[PDB]
């Protein structure tokens, strides 16, 4: 086999010289974004698009999460500049998700999650869009921004409304947006939010997680902290709850605790 | 001496009590420029409090604590009119 | 970037002639198309899509068409959509037809409201699905096209269609349900054309054919029915409906139907005098 250190060294003297040497670079990396450079400088964008879709690939698998994040921008700006969005919002959602999990940078995978979803609802692909808009929703929740969270969350329920596909999530969903109007100390429009469901699906009506979030807005009305717990552990004992609920829930009661400071 | 004072209305937001000490005298601290010290004033026609001179609430703001809230329903940066009030008329 | 309206300028002056102005309008809408100026990139794709056709090119302007209706739906112009599904389908049909003219139901039924264009397309993507021996999608689209007659007064054929489903669905363990569903619903028409008589035959039918509707809630709610239909008692009808809903939840098209049947036996009411 070639050494690819000499590959690349002949590539780089090179550097249709350009496709020369990004040919020489794919050889020598099998072997083993250069040659993505090369394409780019050659003209032949898509054929740079998809070696940095291979550089990100890779980088993924060393453990190079930064690399990653790199070839993954700049594979959806080739591809978004070439009309193909549902390149870009797939592989936006891989980056979103790599800065979620691996470098915890919570903003930007907000951010590309958002233009993830916007761009597949202009495709029309309504659940990947969901999808997309779920983890916006639960990551800005988290991150102190429950009136956005609340509102897509009712852009997922207006997207999953008459979808007999998509009932329990609308059941959970309407729960959601309920927490984060309540995290907000918004009680008005969790009950509103409470109305609506009951009122616009029957499922949600009779659904366990309706009385749940009835019992959440009675308990902050009567600034029963303790009632709030209880009904929280009853909530566990059938339906166990989730770490963004528990958050949602803890900053609920801290806010009480804060209503009881502000209240000498 | 309550003979003389400005009764006119002022919108006042409703915003945390300064401190443990002016919730516990239970006076509404104003600042000198909204009112005079140690008279009567009326909040929506309801909620008669004594006023006490405070240079930490800035002109224009009322405070409150948690038990007149309570009683009145209020949520914090509600805003609240109040005027001078005479009991013995 | 390029100037997209310099581009649609270009392809107009050229409009192989016919293709490149058909290759300068799709490159302009593909900005548009980045400009979410969704409107404008349907239009230059329907620009495109002519000339292509000009050009000889019918399965490039059928594409292209394609995403004329792809982004005039998402833009919110229906008519546009519409219009471009409509020359996808001819193009299709005279060289895929049956799922955009599904599609296209879809949006006269939800969309625009045109029920009857809506029931006509249904109609039509069900047949050319059965002539390609798919019978699930055939009978998503005859599901709605018998939907969509009921509603609209035509009683009689929404049940000719839902003998065609049960036919069809007859023998698959898969469809089961819709079987049972398909037999009361066929019923329920029939006893909206006042025809109680053909709803007992529906009826003894399902139980005899399938034995799952025989035991079914279904068999029994729709028995009920055509008994309180024979004895002109419209509450217990309404009793009957009340408990068919406390254990399996009535859906809109259900309600019509019964509605228009109560209905019917106040006019029977008003011809008692």
């Amino acid at each position: 086999m070639s050494d690819p250190v000499e590959l690349l060294k002949r590539a780089e003297k090179k550097g249709y010289k350009f496709e020369e040497a990004a040919d020489l670079c794919v050889q020598a990396a099998t072997i083993y974004l250069k040659a993505a450079d090369y394409q780019k400088k050659a003209g032949n964008e898509d054929e740079a698009g998809n070696t940095y879709v291979e550089a990100y690939k890779c980088f993924k698998s060393g453990g190079n999460s930064v690399n990653a994040v790199d070839s993954l921008e700049n594979a959806i700006q080739i591809f978004t500049h070439r009309g193909q969005f549902r390149r870009g919002a797939n592989f936006k959602f891989e980056l979103g998700e790599i800065l979620e999990n691996d470098l915890h940078d919570y903003a930007k995978a907000i951010d590309c999650y958002e233009l993830a979803g916007e761009w597949y609802a202009q495709d029309q692909s309504v659940a990947l869009s969901n999808k997309c808009f779920i983890k916006c929703a639960d990551l800005k929740a988290l991150d102190g921004q429950y009136i956005e969270a609340s509102d897509i969350y009712s852009k997922l329920i207006k997207s999953s409304m008459g979808n007999r596909l998509s009932q329990w999530s609308l059941k959970d969903y309407f729960l959601k947006k309920g927490l984060c109007q309540l995290a907000a100390t918004d009680a008005v429009a969790a009950a509103r939010t409470l109305q609506e469901g009951q009122s616009e699906d029957p499922n949600f009506a009779d659904s366990r997680e309706s009385n749940f979030l009835k019992s959440l807005i009675d308990a902050v009305n009567e600034g029963d902290s303790e009632q709030l717990s209880e009904h929280c552990k009853e909530f566990d004992n059938f339906m166990r709850l989730d770490k963004w609920k528990i958050t949602i829930l803890n900053k609920i009661k801290e806010s009480i605790q804060q209503q009881e400071d502000d209240l000498l | 001496d309550m003979t003389n004072m400005d009764t006119r209305t002022r919108h006042l937001k409703v915003s945390n009590c300064p401190n443990n000490s002016y919730a516990l005298a239970n006076v509404a601290a104003v600042s000198p420029n909204d009112f005079p010290n140690n008279i009567y004033i009326i909040i929506d026609n309801l909620f008669v409090f004594t006023t006490r001179h405070s240079n930490d609430i800035p002109p224009g703001t009322i405070g409150f604590n948690g038990n007149q809230r309570t009683w009145g329903g209020w949520s914090l940066n509600q805003d609240v009119q109040a005027k001078a009030f005479d009991l013995f008329k």
